């Protein structure tokens, strides 16, 4: 069980979740008030047509 | 502070009435080309024409790309500016025509600027106001909701339409933590606070400080988007657990040839919005260097594309003489550009340099690289540039500085440049070595 | 109303500029000269507007900078809207996900419209009262409203989806609302008080709406369940033939019974000289179909080599396609015609010109190409504006002429400075000494 | 021996053999001769270590088997770790999923890295023995113990709502951040090892952490620009850092990443480490690739580009004309050339001795002299392989040292290129001709 | 009833202890120098020291190159990997040829790993479970399970997680299960055989009871290749959500495996090797008709060979002085670029002789279980020397069929003549092709 634990514990990730969350963060909080009409994702287009 | 073949170029060094100074903005010589590019810049800033094409031609190492970079710098970061090498249009995923159209549309920009009224602050208290029912009834009737807001230096209580109650109910507003409401559209957004942050032993709820200034706020927000972003956002889906989202996530969504209908819809809605004064159009610049690598099909499609009414201004760079156009074998044209397209654009010449101009160029480049050279080596460097090439002399500066620093010196001398000549060769001496050797060299 | 646009190459022309009996005026609607070509274009426009003849191919041939593209643009402008006009280039057919025949079929089918009329009921007015009852922890809600016009005033009580339909867009007592019974669609015409006049007349009305769609769109919709998305993402591959075969018959029955009406259009192919022989054969076969629009092809090549072969043919097209085509030829421009073209182009760009400057521009467009002077107009105006006088003189024109080179001068400079540039064999001389 | 190499073709080289004054020693660190090229490579190494110069094109040219790849490997080894060094060949550019320019851009982005720092605070050592009994799970308190600290923390509604999910057995070392985030399970105390007889697939026994409960740490990560672009391209792009199907990342992502990196460097949270992009056999590459490099070399985010070629006045791929080194003059203009010369007899002997020492082969004096003679008449790599072949020959004969007889047997057992060519010429009929004419029948 | 295909009459290099090649041993005849060189090469491969050595065999058609390579593979042994390929096999459609070449390069070197595991195996009884005393709405403290096995029974206590795993397996009380305490996973082997005939029918196979001790300690040794680890990391099979399994549903197409993944795999393998858990074993990559390779793959071979863990590559070619495919004006020996042949060693294969051809025909007849006459064998040898060595070996079988038809067990001269008249060779077909109007 000692060897099992010593093998199980070191399973570190090559790219940690913290690193990718830091890299994928957005520095701008809120903007784009009039953008629910210019964008119009086609999921809404399916209903509109 | 990293320098790479540029960053000593800051504008065209122009002047009022459009006359170029001999030495200004990191530029020496090339007066006529700089004046023509300034006229082009003025035409761009006019924002009236569409699809105007200029091609600037000349020999290698004559400042052909520097001129385009200078006009991009003069135009300012606000306007779009799309650089492109002629070999990038050949994409495995999509046909070259659609890639050209995508880069063509990416140069057109749109600025969205609008104002918003905000009541943001820390909730003091909130209470419904009971009132007589408008109709016959037996029960409490709320006609207003009183909400008090306190921020740095400001405090104010407001009476609001009771129907907004659900907005609080959905927002889990609580009392005294945060609040941030829009004025006219209604609804509420919950942005805890530092006032009670240390009060609890530990909590997984974020805290924000007291908002600064008066509770009532006028905010002007401006952003810029290229039309290509609008097209790609309209075409691409978004959302959560919908089947289309799973399909997109599981398929590695390579680029697709966006239909013309979506582009027309985007154009119509954008025109409607700019009719209301909330949006503005900003034509940009599409710079393509080494156009000799373009195929004849791309040239033919460019012929039609330049005649559209939403085309940007396209500038092209080439350094070829009488050459056969790629994709054919019997058409020989100037600059490797078919005559029909040549008839559609304006040529801008570009002349080589003189020895004194080369010396000034080398001195300026040495100054921008944090190096000290006296005339006794600067003259030798100028002679090297006139003998081998200008770019060779420009490249040889850094090894000379490193060699000087190795000998615990500060100033570049004749010995350092001679040693750099011995160590690093130019093209001519390399070819001479190749020809005189017969050992697969 | 007017869509996004700027000052394009052919923005000064609006229609062919003809008389009542297809007689072309010397200068009208932005078109100058070329009377024979204009009358032929008017005849073709009448052919298209009649809507009886199908699958006719007409070829426009002439030297560069003559007016064929302008002729096609004028035909499209005079045809007006609601009539499809699909303009493509010869190089757009080649694709990495669609075969040449498939792309040509899509281009052919994109230029025939189908219009379906339907009758919709509406109830429009100004909201007078609205009572709404939500049962907390209950699954059903009770609604009622009172809606009036200048003559009528009536109350209604609502079911289940009416309440939510009214609540997603906040409906108050100061609003003007229009309701479609069939779809239950909310439409806000404005708040009367608390800038729109009160709706008048009967509380309900009837109207007709036309849905117009291309035949290619109908073809795409029925190909696959997800094919609807391909209407925007443009990702559809090789629709099976039976779909088109069935859709053609279905459209035929719809037209015969009277539900819909079809409108043929025009397919314009610019720079048609470059196209594979496979595309030419496919066009030869597909021109004979009953659901085929009028095809207008533009070319400027002489006896040139057709792509995909090793023999030279006139116009770069095989004799097979040329046999079943009608050719309209365009001729060069007189000096007076060039001057008039320059004048109208300068007038389009709201640029004021001096008479001597205009004459010099005409001379330099006679010696060089016309497009050269047409382009020079705007830069001359820019120079004049930078000189603070809002009038283009001869000096500004000469400054622009010397500043911006011409093809002939560039060719001469290259020929006399050959060593400066990179030749066809890749040998260049960059060293001055 | 951290790497998994058994014995490489040139593994005896560990950096350039030069000194403080950049003068190359005659033989050190596995390199012999090539003093001028070694000095130039040392200057290049100083330039790249300086980090104030972007986008330089240096081209190493010489006849085959003269140390170009060896010189580049020495430069890479002397540069040390922590500095990216992307080594590729020309033939790898042509791909079936990405265009040539896209692959070149990806290589350029991989060539330069950034160090990004991150400051964080954690709480560790949650050996708790919780105390929760009003209504709705009131009494929100729990203890926290470690080697030097011990304290009781009250709880809030959201904290207990987070705690009930991912249940803590009140005897397991757990961690939690004060950033209002998620409490992370770490492990179980050693006191609960004997309790069961078959542990699960997610249970480990970690010792009690020592020190203070509220720890603050800074961590620095070395990430290439290409990795950032790949991560930000898709929803889960990090997997594409292994599968490799990135699929022509668009320019908007690249410019957004450029702005983000500029902001990070301005705020002091990150710093850029430039690297070196090395290209073996650059002679075989399309004219489109050279056309793209001509402009990609001028970007601010451009590494130092080393190229290797061994061709004379040869035809450039994608064209019809012949150019020196198989490169267009336009690209050759914006580069500096380091030329390697042929090898001397004594240098060949020293290289052979070094290679034999690397393989623990004991050569006789006459055997080494004969090997040097053969490597002078023939190529050097032939003798370099002959040393190992002769070592095997001698080992089969039960003799540790290799003698002249073993070397001669190896020479007559394996054929040099010239002898094979001569034998082919003398027996043209037996081999398949260029026109597919052969004579299988012996009579 | 054993099948044969142009081989299986060779089973080694026929070398003695000193490396001297006997004239006729191991199925080979002649080719003493080539056999000795190949034995030296296989000795070097067994030495397990080098990396990236390259051997190329040169000779005319039907001279023994492929036989030599197969003999090397047979001599090496089943454990060491041996990856054979044809030159045209590299031109894939899903991925670029360089990626396929690298994948086959990594498929050659192997790794033997070992791991020690404990296991428990008839279920007797099981009891699930204390007071919550906290935030535990439903508490299952521990589960007691008893197993019977064959060499005695035993009971034990185990975690709630393995109990939920058992419930996922949904085993009964009279069953045999397979629980691996390393991963805490239970596998239902099935019902108990002695619990049969409870009902007249039962779909599930009853399966006998496990033999031996219930608590088994054991060790396992597996041989894999680095390409297996690369594939496992590139396309992981784990996952329970919709996305993972639907990705598993799509066809597995080769991608461009990154270099970083290979570096990490190498680091992990090196770390495990340093502990003595696993050991690596380089193999051999064999390529036929290298003249089918173009200049791009030939150039990439230079970079691949000079790597750190490159295996031993053996190349075959029968061309003379030919143009390297992919370029139009490069005359090279064996259709291999000059730098590559500078990077490798050459082994020449000599043509056979009449007596060698006769002995080969006799050996093939013996290994084919056929009877021939001395005069018939002499005629066959003369025929082979007149047309080709392969012609006689191919023509042997129809002669046997014709002999069997006439109830005669021995190949005779008239049967050989009849086979000659019935079946033609390349020379006669060429001589009668051009002497006709229609092709
Ligand atoms: N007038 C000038 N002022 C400053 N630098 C110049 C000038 N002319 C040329 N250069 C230098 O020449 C280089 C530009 O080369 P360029 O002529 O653009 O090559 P190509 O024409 O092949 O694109 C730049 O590094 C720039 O420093
Ligand atoms: N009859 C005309 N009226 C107005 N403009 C014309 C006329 N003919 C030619 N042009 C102008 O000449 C330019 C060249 O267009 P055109 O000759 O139609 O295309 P192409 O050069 O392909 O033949 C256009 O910008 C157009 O405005
Ligand atoms: N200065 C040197 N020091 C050590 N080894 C060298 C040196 N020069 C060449 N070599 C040997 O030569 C081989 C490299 O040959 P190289 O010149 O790189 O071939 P190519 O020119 O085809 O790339 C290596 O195996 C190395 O052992
Ligand atoms: N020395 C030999 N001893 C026995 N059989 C041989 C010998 N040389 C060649 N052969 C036989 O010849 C047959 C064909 O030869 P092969 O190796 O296919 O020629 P190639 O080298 O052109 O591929 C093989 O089946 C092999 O058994
Ligand atoms: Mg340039
Ligand atoms: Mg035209
Ligand atoms: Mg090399
Ligand atoms: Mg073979």
């Amino acid at each position: 069980v000692n060897k099992l634990r010593c093998d199980r514990r070191p399973i570190f990730g090559k790219n940690l979740i913290d690193l990718l969350t830091k890299d994928r963060r957005v520095k701008y909080d809120k903007s784009s008030i009039i953008d629910n009409e210019l964008i119009k994702p086609l999921q809404t287009r399916v209903l509109d047509n | 502070t990293r320098t790479a073949a540029h960053t000593h170029i800051k504008g065209l060094g122009l002047d009022e009435s459009g006359v170029a100074k001999r030495v200004e903005g990191g530029f020496v010589g090339q007066i006529e080309a700089r004046e023509a590019c300034g006229v082009i810049v003025d035409l761009i800033k006019a924002k009236k024409m569409s699809g105007r094409a200029i091609l600037l031609a000349g020999g290698p190492s004559t400042g052909k790309t520097a001129l385009a970079l200078a006009i991009s710098q003069e135009l300012g970061p606000k306007v779009p500016f799309c650089p492109l090498v002629g070999s990038e249009l050949y994409s495995v995923e999509v046909k070259k025509t659609e890639t050209l159209m995508e880069n063509f549309r990416r140069a057109i920009g749109l600025r969205i600027k609008e104002t918003k009224e905000v009541y943001e602050g820390e909730v003091t208290e909130l209470t419904p106001e009971d009132a007589e029912n408008p109709l016959g009834g037996y029960g409490k009737t709320i006609s207003h909701v009183i909400v008090g807001l306190k921020s740095a230096k400001g405090t104010k209580t407001l009476r609001l339409d009771p129907t907004i109650y659900e907005s609080i109910q959905r927002e889990k507003v609580s009392i005294g933590d945060v609040i941030y409401i829009e004025a006219n559209t209604g609804a509420v957004k919950r942005v805890r606070s530092d006032a009670y942050a240390t009060e609890f032993d530990l909590e997984t709820e974020e805290y924000v400080p007291l908002p600064k200034g008066e509770v009532h706020k006028k905010k002007e927000i401006v952003q810029d988007v290229t039309l290509h972003d609008l097209d790609v956002a309209n075409a691409r889906p978004q959302g959560g657990q919908d089947v289309i989202s799973m399909m997109g996530q599981l398929l590695k969504p390579k680029k697709t040839e966006i239909t013309e209908k979506l582009r027309q819809e985007v154009n119509k809605v954008v025109a409607k919005y700019i009719d209301q004064g909330v949006a503005e159009l900003i034509p940009g610049v599409l710079f393509i260097d080494e156009v000799n690598m373009l195929d004849i099909e791309i040239f033919t499609y460019l012929n039609k594309a330049l005649e559209s009414n939403i085309a940007p201004v396209v500038v092209l760079a080439s350094n070829r003489g009488m050459t056969t156009v790629r994709g054919t074998e019997d058409v020989i044209s100037p600059h490797g550009v078919p005559p029909d397209l040549i008839d559609r654009l304006l040529i801008v010449r570009t002349l080589p340099y003189d020895k004194d101009e080369i010396r000034t160029i080398i001195e300026r480049r040495a100054t921008v690289e944090r190096l000290q050279v006296e005339s006794s080596a600067l003259d030798l460097l100028a002679t090297m540039g006139t003998e081998t090439s200008l770019r060779y002399a420009l490249q040889l500066l850094a090894p000379c500085g490193i060699l000087a620093q190795t000998s615990n010196r500060k100033e570049i001398v004749v010995n350092d440049v001679n040693e750099a000549k011995l160590l690093f060769l130019d093209a001519k001496r390399s070819t001479k070595i190749l020809e005189t050797s017969a050992n697969y060299l | 109303l007017k869509s996004l646009s700027l000052i394009a190459a052919h923005s000064h022309i609006t229609g062919l500029g003809l008389d009542e009996n297809l007689q072309p005026r010397p200068t009208s609607e932005g078109m100058v000269g070329q009377l024979q070509a204009r009358r032929a274009a008017g005849v073709i426009l009448k052919m298209v507007q009649n809507g009886t003849i199908a699958g006719r191919a007409v070829l426009v041939a002439g030297p560069p900078s003559t007016g064929k593209t302008a002729l096609a643009m004028g035909v499209s402008q005079s045809l007006g809207k609601d009539v499809p006009f699909t303009a493509i280039a010869g190089s757009e057919i080649f694709s990495l996900e669609l075969s040449k025949t498939e792309a040509l079929t899509q281009a052919f089918r994109k230029s025939i419209g189908i219009k379906i009329k339907e009758e919709t009921e509406l109830i429009e007015g100004e909201v007078v009262e609205i009572q709404i009852d939500r049962s907390i922890t209950g699954g059903h809600k009770q609604g009622k409203l009172t809606i009036k016009t200048t003559d009528m005033e009536t109350i209604y009580e609502l079911g289940n989806k009416m309440i939510d339909g009214l609540t997603k867009e906040k409906v108050l007592a100061g609003d003007v609302i229009s309701i479609d019974k069939a779809s239950g669609k909310i439409t806000k015409l404005g708040r009367s008080f608390a800038f729109v006049q009160c709706p008048e007349g009967e509380l309900q009305k009837r109207k007709t709406v036309v849905h117009t769609v291309s035949l290619h769109e109908i073809d795409v919709i029925n190909s696959r369940t997800q094919g609807f998305l391909a209407l925007f993402t443009g990702d559809t591959g090789e629709i099976r033939s039976e779909v088109r075969d069935q859709i053609n018959t279905k459209v035929a029955e719809w037209k015969e019974e009277g539900k819909a009406e079809i409108v043929p259009g025009v397919l314009f192919i610019d720079e048609v000289h470059m196209l594979d022989i496979e595309c030419f054969s496919f066009i030869n076969r597909a021109l004979e179909d009953e659901f085929a629009p009028i095809v207008m092809m533009a070319t400027n090549r002489g006896v040139s080599k057709t792509r995909g072969t090793n023999y030279k043919s006139p116009h770069g097209l095989p004799l097979d396609l040329l046999d079943r085509s009608i050719i309209i030829t365009t001729k060069s421009y007189n000096e007076q015609e060039i001057k008039t073209i320059l004048s109208i182009r300068a007038q389009e760009e709201e640029v004021e010109l001096s008479s001597d400057a205009l004459d010099l521009l005409t001379k330099t467009g006679v010696e060089t190409s016309l497009r050269y002077s047409s382009n020079l107009i705007s830069v001359a105006q820019q120079i004049a504006m930078k000189r603070k006088n809002n009038t283009v003189e001869v000096e500004d024109v000469k400054r622009a002429y010397l500043l911006f080179l011409d093809s002939a001068r560039s060719v001469k400079y290259v020929q006399e400075n050959e060593s400066q540039y990179i030749d066809d064999q890749g040998n260049v001389q960059i060293s001055i000494a």
